[PDB]
């Protein structure tokens, strides 16, 4: 029982209140670093010159922001994709002006969240579980990579990464629509099906199981006391639920195999959000949504507007106003 | 007493491939007409006289750009009955005036009522609790608030959403430019309900599938389940330990878990419906007054809040003339807001 | 029907190829038939590209991804990348197409006619997944093959015509590479560059001498390691670290392919040396720099002093400094100042863009090249309407760089998911709980409670 | 700044080594069923 | 089961296909002719490519009155020469 | 509205002679314009120099006048600056510079007339949209 084996057995121990594990060894310091910088920056960071034009944006609470307008502001467009750790600045004041905090937060967060996904695989191995919960988490994790790393890479700048804030998120979405017509991209449309469908099936499965709970309580007590943690028997009647839902639609539109029902609950939102993640990641390389601008032409050649053209009008409004001082030449090529 | 009423009851409630029921008398014609109106309209009907838009396959639109568009703003909130005073029984004029839109919206509303009565009716015959019907109140609250209350607060049906893919996208962008709807906390709660619903759906399904008991020998685990078995097919104890150690907390009560899954998306949709009720009256969350006072006086103060209003101002000025043709907006080039160069 | 239903094999039809794991003879067939599909597509797609090819239009206006690969190797093209002979494109396509029939023939024979298992038939072609010595020997054979493949590129560069060199004096031309870089500080120094802006890791290789010399090193390394793995068996530290199973080996390869797909995505997006802009179109950074160049030229012709023109922000309207002082193009393209390209470097002095060269030495061919790249920026819709998202229909264009990057990010992403899927399953199967928790032996019931 | 740089470099190297040696330390055997994996 | 004949039974039966090898193409051709005769245009009031505008006008024939909307459209249709 | 011979009748030269294009010429003009010109001139603007558009009024005040078939055909052979003072074949596609603008190598005289005709007819159809830019999209 030497000191390395002792340490390895503590790291991988299934008795720690929170599992550490080898992924946790990377996860814990990087998440702590990103969390601490985020909280400090959100409260007290001075304004940041996001678009490199000496026009600093205030993101913190102490500089005039509330919870809704506050953000950690992306690093300067002058930096582009250059690496900007604290030690590359002449001073902290320089680092703060140029959006240093943004880079520190997202690189530590992306490392930590990737290790969070490995940690989910790791604990499942230690407990004798099947391994694929982490595959479900790869969907939100891929989305975070898309708006914090991949989109900046294809566009050449972390200054077009998603801001770390509520109104900053909306800004990112609006400019994205102007520059990629994301609403008209089938991968965003599949993503909407993923999350609308996921919410529908969530309410569906919750209502059907709750509708077929087996009477185990009186009316003055919560029905939740009718289930006991660890009990061997199922708490609801899947045959009654399938009998209801099969009649609601038709018998073969209903699941009677709990395993494939639950697999379907897993797959539908995860696949949809993979496509949403891939939408952002491929619009990062400027393969944009469908363009039907002036697609319908009459016999003389007059343009006949469709709803696609009305969308284009709205997009032009976002295009011409965004980053109003940042363009000197007529095309916004990135 | 076995009169005609009870005999009729017998026939409506026969176990057949498609259950019918009393609710089916309302549900089936209304659902069928709403769907057939949408297919008829998107295949053959124009929006030229109401919007200045082509909107059918007949005209060259595709699945993304077809729509059944709203009536012209000058129709106000007219029911636009086929036999009413605008179309006067003329089926062709009715189509050109937007009569298909109220037709779809109204038959759809009553179709939705009939679907929910069907959930109640079947639940009562089978002997289950009616929570599926209660959960369906959230889609009904959304449909009623967006497609009926919202235009009823505005000037006419014209500003309701049109029934089409790209037409709904225009509705999203209108709501950003005019209402600053992303800023509205009722929308925010709805976003939380929908994304948290999708999250719970993914996480519950994945957790079950990865805590299964080995109840068979095959590598495909689906076969090792029997609908009448008495045992749980997955380990709630192992699932609980996994999540407590991964995330800190875990479900321990399976009934609470599944109620929560009902609760989260349903509450979210209800909250978003309330905010749209406000937007019927233009009662928006458009501004933060404290930000505007500071920014008016201090031309160096800039936030993501002030950056987004500039975008909304672009949206309004650049889309209004085409999107609201009845208003006759003529905006010369020199008045349009634009940044440098663009 | 050996293992051809769910009852015999344990695998449902939707996982039916898992029935092949221990049927090496049918597994051989599946792999060989599949390589035939790859070679078929390469052959047939080339011929399609050739049939649809107009030599007067730039390749990048024509939706070509394979002919640009052939042209980069020096076949069919002359100075400036002009097509002088389409016959090599024809040959490459025909020979790949004819070969796919041979591979398809072998694949179908082994898949349905030959021995299902090879162990009874040949101990040389037979294998057990758990035999660490045999698996590294098969691995060694394929490393030697890959190493020969890397040397074929060297042979083409040094002895059989050379490579297309976008940087060649006089506008770009095929050039024989006579002195490939062999200094391992150069070759391996690429591996230790930061991957961030201005460094770019191996994506930044910008001259053919380094490209060729790197393939010499890779060829030797693959041949050496291939001999090493024929002669050796995994060491004890290696034995204890890995899972030794078919599905495990698949998962390691899936991880490696995903990583390569991500690297290729960036290579084609940023690099303009082994993906010449003449053939692939300008990079995103390139087109953005080209716009600044175009309007500097236009406005200077009208009489503007572009050196001293203060823009609306206070930064120069045409020219400014990078954060380390270099003179760079202004406007939003400030983010792209790391771009290097043959049409721009003649204006570069020690301090960056040189104002005297800008004022005096801009040639018409540079104005031509910047205007062409500005108007072929890699932006466009999914239905191939070129330009920004708000542009009207007219121009049928999506850059090959966009097609190649988006496809390979999507494939690399799903191959990362496939790695997680098969690595997690390989681990669980090895340990014996990939089908579920044993009710009588549930590990969590033997553990102390957390609280 | 230079001192900060060396500290971070040393800190990061430290945790990466724990990660690598940790997974090198017979990790397949750290499961509740079959240990004998080699 | 609810007593109706299984779908798989029906759609593999020669009699099903004897009937529907006629009724399906007959309906398809009916839909085709509904468009190709130009009847669809006139049932629903949809402009042909040459009837969105008059030859020199560029204004939309937009309906602007609620109770004279029918006449407004009829007036717009006259003005197409 | 229809593409009529009136629409397709355009000035042949500066002296007032007209020529009437066929629908086939016009559609050929559109396709060839897309092939050789639209990368910079989509919609009648000029991406690499927005000060100059292809509106007929702008072409009328060029030197020599370019608002007719002969002026436009001559421009595609030997383009000049707006004031005619300089020859810009080295930077603008033309038959004179087909060696460096290879897409011009397979344009025949008949093709130049159809491209010219497209440029003169499109404003009669599109009005302000032609040469108007994004404001009129
Ligand atoms: C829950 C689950 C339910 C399930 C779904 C059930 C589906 C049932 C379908 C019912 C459809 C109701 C249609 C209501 C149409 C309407 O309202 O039509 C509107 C008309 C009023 O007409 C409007 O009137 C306006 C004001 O005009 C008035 O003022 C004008 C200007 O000064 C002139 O003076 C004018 O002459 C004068 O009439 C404008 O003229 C408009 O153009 C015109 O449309 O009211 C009327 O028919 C009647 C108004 C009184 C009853 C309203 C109660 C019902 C609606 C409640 C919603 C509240 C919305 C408020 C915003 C929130
Ligand atoms: C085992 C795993 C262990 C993990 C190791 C972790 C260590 C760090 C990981 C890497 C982090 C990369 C971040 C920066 C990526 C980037 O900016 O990438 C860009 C670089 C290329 O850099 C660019 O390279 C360019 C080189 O071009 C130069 O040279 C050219 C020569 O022709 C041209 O002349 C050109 O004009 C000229 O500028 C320039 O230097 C640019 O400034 C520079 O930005 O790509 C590259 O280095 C190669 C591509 C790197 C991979 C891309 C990451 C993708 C990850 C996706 C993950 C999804 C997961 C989903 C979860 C579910
Ligand atoms: C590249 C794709 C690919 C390849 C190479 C294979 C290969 C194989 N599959 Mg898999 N499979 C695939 C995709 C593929 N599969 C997909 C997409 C699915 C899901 C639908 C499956 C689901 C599946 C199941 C459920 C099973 C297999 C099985 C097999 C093996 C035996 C098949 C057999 O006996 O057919 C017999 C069929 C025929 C003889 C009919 C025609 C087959 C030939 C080969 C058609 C070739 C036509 C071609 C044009 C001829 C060219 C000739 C020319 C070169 C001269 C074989 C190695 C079986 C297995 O594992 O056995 C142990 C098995 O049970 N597969
Ligand atoms: C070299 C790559 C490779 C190889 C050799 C394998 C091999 C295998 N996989 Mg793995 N897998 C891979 C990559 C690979 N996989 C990747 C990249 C992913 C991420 C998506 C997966 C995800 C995955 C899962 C979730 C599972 C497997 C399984 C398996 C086993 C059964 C496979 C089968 O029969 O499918 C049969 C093939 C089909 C049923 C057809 C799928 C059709 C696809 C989805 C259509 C894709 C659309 C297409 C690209 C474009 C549209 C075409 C349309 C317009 C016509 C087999 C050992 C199974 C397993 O674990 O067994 C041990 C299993 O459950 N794989
Ligand atoms: C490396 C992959 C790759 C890339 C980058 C390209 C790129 C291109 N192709 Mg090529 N091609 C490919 C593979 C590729 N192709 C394959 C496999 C075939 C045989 C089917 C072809 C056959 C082909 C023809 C016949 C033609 C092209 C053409 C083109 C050009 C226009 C493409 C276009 O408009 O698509 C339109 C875009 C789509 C159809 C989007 C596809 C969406 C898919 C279905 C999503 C799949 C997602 C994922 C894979 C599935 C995951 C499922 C999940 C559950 C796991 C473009 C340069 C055209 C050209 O210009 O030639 C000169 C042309 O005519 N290609
Ligand atoms: C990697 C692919 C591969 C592998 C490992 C095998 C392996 C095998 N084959 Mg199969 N086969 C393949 C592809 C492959 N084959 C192809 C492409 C075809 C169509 C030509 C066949 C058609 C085939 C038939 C008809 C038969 C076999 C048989 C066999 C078995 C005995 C072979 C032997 O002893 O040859 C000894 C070795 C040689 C004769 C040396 C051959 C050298 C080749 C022909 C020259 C090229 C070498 C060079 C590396 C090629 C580069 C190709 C690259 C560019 C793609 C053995 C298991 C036999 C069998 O199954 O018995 C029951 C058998 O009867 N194969
Ligand atoms: C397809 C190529 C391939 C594959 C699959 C293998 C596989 C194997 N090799 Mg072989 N090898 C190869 C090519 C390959 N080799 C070549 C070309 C050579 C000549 C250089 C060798 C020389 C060689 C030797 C001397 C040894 C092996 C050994 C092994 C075994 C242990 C592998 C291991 O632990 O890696 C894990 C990797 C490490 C432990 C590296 C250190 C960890 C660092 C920190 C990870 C860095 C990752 C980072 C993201 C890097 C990004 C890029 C980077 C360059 C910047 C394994 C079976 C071992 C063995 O058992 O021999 C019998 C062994 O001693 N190989
Ligand atoms: C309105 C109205 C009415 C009614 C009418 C109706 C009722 C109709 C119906 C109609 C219908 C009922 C129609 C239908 C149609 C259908 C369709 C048109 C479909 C199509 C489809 C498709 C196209 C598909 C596609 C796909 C998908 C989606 C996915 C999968 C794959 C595929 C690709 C296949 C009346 C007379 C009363 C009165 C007057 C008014
Ligand atoms: C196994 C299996 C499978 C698969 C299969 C495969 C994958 C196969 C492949 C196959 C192949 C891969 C094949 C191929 C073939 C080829 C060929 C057969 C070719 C031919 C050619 C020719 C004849 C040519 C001609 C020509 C010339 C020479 C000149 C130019 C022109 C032309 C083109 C005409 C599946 C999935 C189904 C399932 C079952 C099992
Ligand atoms: C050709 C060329 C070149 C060169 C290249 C080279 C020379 C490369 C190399 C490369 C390399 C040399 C690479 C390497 C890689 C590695 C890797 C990728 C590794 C990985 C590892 C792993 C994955 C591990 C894992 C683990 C851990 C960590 C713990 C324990 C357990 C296990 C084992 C699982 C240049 C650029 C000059 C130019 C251009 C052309
Ligand atoms: C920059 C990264 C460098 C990576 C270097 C790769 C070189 C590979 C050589 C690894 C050295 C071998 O030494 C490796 O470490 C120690 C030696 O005390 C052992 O360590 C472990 O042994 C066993 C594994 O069964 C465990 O139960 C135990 O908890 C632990 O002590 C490893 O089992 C041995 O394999
Ligand atoms: C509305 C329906 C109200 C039921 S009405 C009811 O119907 C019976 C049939 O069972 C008759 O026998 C009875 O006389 C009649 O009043
Ligand atoms: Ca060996
Ligand atoms: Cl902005
Ligand atoms: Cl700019
Ligand atoms: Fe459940």
């Amino acid at each position: 029982a030497n000191l390395w084996e002792r340490f390895c057995n503590w790291v991988t121990s299934t008795d720690n209140r929170l599992y550490v594990g080898w992924f946790g060894v990377i996860m814990i310091p990087t998440l702590l670093a990103a969390t601490i910088c985020f909280v400090i920056a959100f409260i007290a960071a001075p304004p940041v010159d996001i678009d490199g034009i000496r026009e600093p944006v205030s993101g913190s609470l102490l500089y005039g922001n509330n919870i809704i307008t506050g953000a950690v502001v992306p690093s300067s467009n002058a930096i582009g994709l250059h690496f900007y750790p604290i030690w590359e600045a002449a001073s902290l004041d320089e680092w703060l002006y140029n959006g240093g905090p943004y880079q520190l937060i997202i690189f530590h967060f992306l490392l930590g969240a990737s290790c969070y996904m490995g940690r989910q695989w790791e604990l499942s191995y230690r407990l004798g579980m099947r391994p694929w919960i982490c595959v479900a988490y790869s969907a939100p994790l891929a989305s975070a990579f898309a708006v914090f790393l991949i989109y900046p890479i294809g566009q050449g700048s972390f200054s077009d990464g998603m801001p770390l804030g509520i109104s900053g998120t909306f800004n990112f979405m609006i400019v994205f629509q102007a520059e990629h017509n994301i609403l008209m991209h089938p991968f965003h449309q599949l993503g909407v099906a993923g999350v609308f469908g996921g919410a529908l099936f969530c309410a569906m499965h919750g209502s059907l199981v709750t509708s077929s709970l087996i009477r185990e309580t009186t009316e003055t007590e919560s029905a939740n006391y009718g289930y006991k943690f660890g009990q061997e028997e199922e708490t609801y009647n899947i045959v009654a639920a399938h009998g209801y839902f099969g009649r609601l639609i038709f018998q073969y539109a209903s699941f009677n195999n709990s395993r494939s029902l639950h697999f379907f609950l897993a797959a539908w939102p995860v696949v949809g959000v993979w496509f949403a993640a891939l939408g952002i990641s491929t619009m990062a390389f400027n393969l944009n949504g469908f363009n039907f601008n002036h697609s319908v032409i009459d016999a003389k050649g007059n343009v006949i507007n469709t709803w696609a053209d009305i969308i284009n009008r709205a997009n032009l409004g976002m295009e011409v106003m965004h980053e109003r001082n940042a363009h000197n030449f007529p095309l916004d090529l990135a | 007493e076995r009169g005609w009423f009870d005999i009729l009851d017998d026939w409506l409630k026969r176990d057949r491939f498609v259950f019918v029921g009393w609710s089916g008398i309302l549900l089936f014609p209304c659902a069928y007409l709403a769907l057939g109106g949408w297919l008829t309209g998107t295949t053959f009907v124009t929006s030229w006289y109401t919007h200045g838009l082509a909107s059918s396959y007949l005209e060259g639109c595709n699945f993304l750009t077809v729509a059944v568009s709203t009536p012209a703003n000058s129709m106000g909130h007219s029911l636009l009955l086929l036999w009413g005073p605008e179309a006067q029984g003329d089926f062709t004029r009715w189509c050109q005036l937007g009569g298909l839109w109220t037709f779809i919206a109204l038959h759809g509303a009553f179709g939705l009522i009939g679907f929910m009565l069907r959930q109640f009716e079947i639940a009562r015959l089978v002997g289950v609790r009616p929570y599926n019907a209660i959960a369906f109140s959230a889609p009904i609250a959304v449909f009623v608030s967006v497609f009926l209350i919202y235009p009823l607060g505005q000037s006419s049906w014209f500003f309701a959403p049109s029934f089409g893919v790209a037409a709904i996208f225009r509705f999203l962008l209108f709501f950003q430019g005019f209402h600053n709807w992303t800023l509205n906390p009722f929308h925010m709660m709805g976003v939380a309900g929908v994304l948290g619903g999708a999250l719970l759906c993914a996480i519950h399904g994945a957790t079950v599938e990865n805590t299964l008991f080995q109840d068979g020998e095959g590598a495909s685990t689906f076969r090792a389940f029997n609908p009448t078995q008495a045992e749980e097919t997955y380990s709630m104890v192992t699932a609980n330990r996994f999540w407590s150690q991964i995330f800190g907390i875990a479900f321990s009560n399976k009934r609470w878990l599944h109620f929560f899954m009902l609760f989260v998306p349903v509450t979210g949709l209800w909250m978003s419906a309330i905010g749209v009720v406000g937007l019927a009256l233009n009662l928006r969350s458009y501004d933060f007054i404290s930000q505007e006072i500071r920014a008016a006086e201090d031309p160096e103060f800039e936030t993501f809040y002030t950056k987004n209003l500039l975008l909304n101002e672009g949206i309004r000025a650049w889309m209004a003339p085409q999107d609201q043709p009845h208003e006759n907006f003529v905006f010369p080039e020199e008045v349009l807001p634009r940044g440098n160069a663009l | 029907a050996t293992n051809r239903d769910q009852e015999s094999s344990g695998f449902a039809w939707w996982a039916g190829n898992a029935r092949l794991i221990n049927l090496s003879g049918k597994l051989l067939g599946a792999h060989v038939a599949h390589a035939g599909l790859i070679v078929f597509w390469a052959g047939a797609m080339t011929l399609f590209e050739l049939a649809h090819f107009i030599p007067e239009k730039p390749m990048y206006e024509q939706g070509l991804i394979l002919i640009p690969h052939i042209a980069t190797l020096g076949w069919g093209v002359g100075p400036g990348g002009e097509v002088v002979d389409t016959f090599p494109f024809f040959v490459v396509g025909v020979v790949h197409l004819i070969s796919s029939a041979v591979l398809g023939f072998g694949g179908v024979y082994h898949a349905i006619r030959g021995p299902e298992t090879l162990e009874e038939y040949s101990s040389f072609f037979g294998y057990d997944w758990k035999d660490k010595n045999k698996m590294t020997t098969i691995l060694g054979f394929h490393l030697i093959v890959l190493g020969i493949g890397a040397l074929l590129l060297v042979a083409k560069a040094m002895f059989f015509g050379g490579l297309y060199d976008t940087w060649a004096p006089g506008g770009g031309d095929v050039r024989v590479i006579t002195n490939p870089t062999l200094d391992p500080r150069v070759i391996f120094g690429y591996l230790l560059k930061s991957p961030f802006g201005g460094e770019g890791w191996i994506v930044s290789v910008n001259n053919l001498e380094d490209v060729v010399g790197g393939h010499i090193w890779i060829g030797l390394i693959c041949i050496a390691g291939g001999i090493w793995h024929i002669l050796t068996t995994p060491f004890g530290w290696a034995r204890r670290a890995f899972i030794w199973s078919g599905e495990a080996y698949l998962s390691y390869s899936l991880g490696a392919l995903s990583m390569m797909g991500f690297i290729a995505t960036c290579f084609v997006w940023f690099n303009n040396t082994v993906y010449p802009s003449e053939f692939y179109g300008p990079t995103g950074p390139e087109a953005s720099q080209a716009q600044a160049m175009t309007f500097l030229i236009r406005d200077q012709k009208l009489g503007a002093n572009v050196g001293s023109a203060q823009g609306p922000t206070g930064l120069g309207k045409y020219l400014m400094r990078s954060p380390t002082g270099e003179i760079i193009f202004g406007g939003e393209t400030m983010r792209f100042w790391d771009f290097r390209g043959p049409w721009l470097e003649p204006l570069r002095g020690p301090n960056g863009l040189d104002l005297n060269k800008i004022k005096n030495d801009i040639q018409p061919w540079q104005e031509r090249r910047a205007a062409e790249y500005m108007t072929h920026a890699p932006l466009g819709s999914l239905n191939s309407v070129g330009g920004v998202a708000t542009e009207i229909n007219s121009v049928n264009f999506v850059s090959p760089r966009s097609w190649l990057a988006t496809s390979h990010f999507v494939l690399a992403f799903f191959f990362l998911v496939g790695h997680l899927w098969h690595a997690g399953r390989a681990r669980a199967a090895a340990a014996g709980f990939e089908k579920g928790i044993d009710r009588e032996s549930e590990p969590v019931l033997s553990m102390p409670s957390l609280d | 700044m230079e001192t900060l740089k060396i500290t971070v470099y040393i800190v990061v190297t430290f945790f990466v080594l724990l990660f690598v040696f940790g997974f090198l330390s017979g990790d397949p055997a750290r499961n509740p069923k079959r240990k004998d994996l080699e | 089961t609810t007593g109706e004949r299984p779908f798989s039974d029906i759609i593999t039966s020669v009699r099903y296909w004897v009937i529907h090898s006629i009724t399906i193409p007959a309906l398809f051709i009916a839909g085709w002719l509904f468009v190709s005769t130009g009847l669809a245009y006139d049932v629903f009031g949809t402009p042909r490519p040459d009837s969105y505008y008059a030859q020199e006008q560029r204004s939309i024939p937009l309906v602007t009155d609620r109770f004279e909307a029918k006449q407004q459209v009829e007036t717009f249709l006259e003005q197409l020469k | 509205a229809e593409l009529t011979p009136e629409v397709l009748t355009v000035p042949l030269n500066s002296e007032g002679k007209t020529i009437t294009l066929t629908e086939k010429q016009y559609l050929e003009g559109k396709r060839l314009f897309q092939y050789a010109c639209a990368s910079c001139h989509v919609g009648g603007i000029t991406k690499t120099n927005p000060s100059l558009d292809l509106r007929t009024e702008t072409l009328a005040l060029a030197t020599p006048p370019r608002d007719n078939i002969e002026g436009l055909v001559d421009y595609m052979k030997n383009p000049t600056t707006y004031d005619g003072e300089q020859e810009i074949a080295e930077v603008h596609p033309s038959l004179r510079s087909a060696d460096i603008f290879p897409k011009m190598r397979n344009l025949t005289e008949k093709d130049l007339v159809a491209i010219a005709g497209h440029i003169l007819v499109e404003p009669k159809i599109l009005g302000d949209k032609w040469g108007g830019g994004k404001v009129y999209y």
